[PDB]
């Protein structure tokens, strides 16, 4: 017969897999697919996936593992939280990109502090003093 | 700064050579055919033909890469 | 260093991998898992969003208006659970763990799940071309 | 061509209990093994050159192909349309 051309334990590591997954999670969010919570920030609403929120935020991790809030599909944040800052951080969670337009750094940093996202807070501290 | 659009080979020692896409810095017009500047990649400074470079417009956003851990780790 | 004015974007190069690791930790602890996949004698808990992100088959199932809320899904009877477990681990870790004894099963399972890039990688692993 | 092999290494100290056994120390290479059977093996402790019977539960095998990591840089999964 023809040559089989077959090579007579391996681990194949897909170096862009995690970024491909996160992109698809953001595509699901954009189409409102399998979103299971709405975050209410003053007059503004943000639909998301609990698992992404708790993967990124200490606050949301505590909320979504709190037995008392197990049934909740609506989460109201403290009224002092700025919805524009929240939107920036939500976009970061789903994209790896933190958008810092002129003058927004303190609002973003304060939002990250409330969400208990300490590595983002640390990056903001470095940013603001440079 | 300026960016090279083509490769160029210096024709004499007072010209500079560069490759397409090189950044050319501290540029100055000698006439409407010739500029004087530094090829950032090589550090060489000298004459270059004006039509081989294009000015890069300013006002862009700054992109900052952060390689540290971005978020808390959920324990096993 | 940066100008005092102007706009900036910080790009976190290991964020996506950090997210995926945390999703796998949530899976290992059975936190917010919302589906069980049954493959012959074996059951696997998972998050629908991760399945849909990685598999054309699960994407089709969970976007079907009358299947989105199924919580237990039996795969077809020929599907090999070792192959499925390997593919599930890949989805949550980026690592496809293969042996010469199970590569055929992994590839067949990836074909079933409509994971064509994984199929393509398996083809290259098995055969020179 | 050359192939992946396997060798044997002591994991614990052992003092021989009879003239047909050998003594060895943790980490000793155990070479030219003639047989392994029912908790005993016959081999040579390389450090001392002495050959005889060793308790098999005191020695481990090392080698084989291991687990090789291959990197794939292409897109891993379908893209969900925007
Ligand atoms: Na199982």
């Amino acid at each position: 017969g023809p040559s089989s051309d077959l090579y007579l334990d391996s681990q194949i590591q897909f170096t862009r897999h995690a970024s491909d997954v996160l992109l698809n999670l953001n595509r699901l969010r954009s189409r409102d697919i399998l979103t299971d919570v709405v975050i209410v920030v003053s007059r503004e609403q943000f639909r998301a996936h609990k698992t992404v929120l708790m993967a990124c935020s200490g606050l949301f991790y505590s909320i979504f593992t709190d037995q008392l809030k197990r049934n909740l599909s609506v989460i109201n944040l403290d009224p002092e939280i700025n919805p524009e800052g929240f939107n920036i951080l939500l976009d970061f969670m789903y994209t790896s990109r933190l958008n810092l337009r002129e003058g927004n750094i303190m609002a973003v940093m304060a939002t990250a502090m409330y969400l208990q996202m300490e590595h983002v807070v640390d990056t903001c501290r470095k940013f603001i003093k440079a | 700064i300026f960016r090279a659009m083509y490769d160029y080979m210096a024709a004499d020692a007072d010209e500079v050579s560069f490759k397409d896409g090189d950044a050319i810095i501290n540029v100055q017009a000698i006439d409407e055919g010739w500029m004087y500047g530094t090829v950032q990649r090589t550090g060489r400074t000298g004459m270059l033909p004006a039509n081989y470079v294009e000015a890069i417009g300013g006002g862009g956003i700054t992109t900052i890469k952060e390689m540290g851990r971005s978020i808390h780790e959920i324990p096993r």
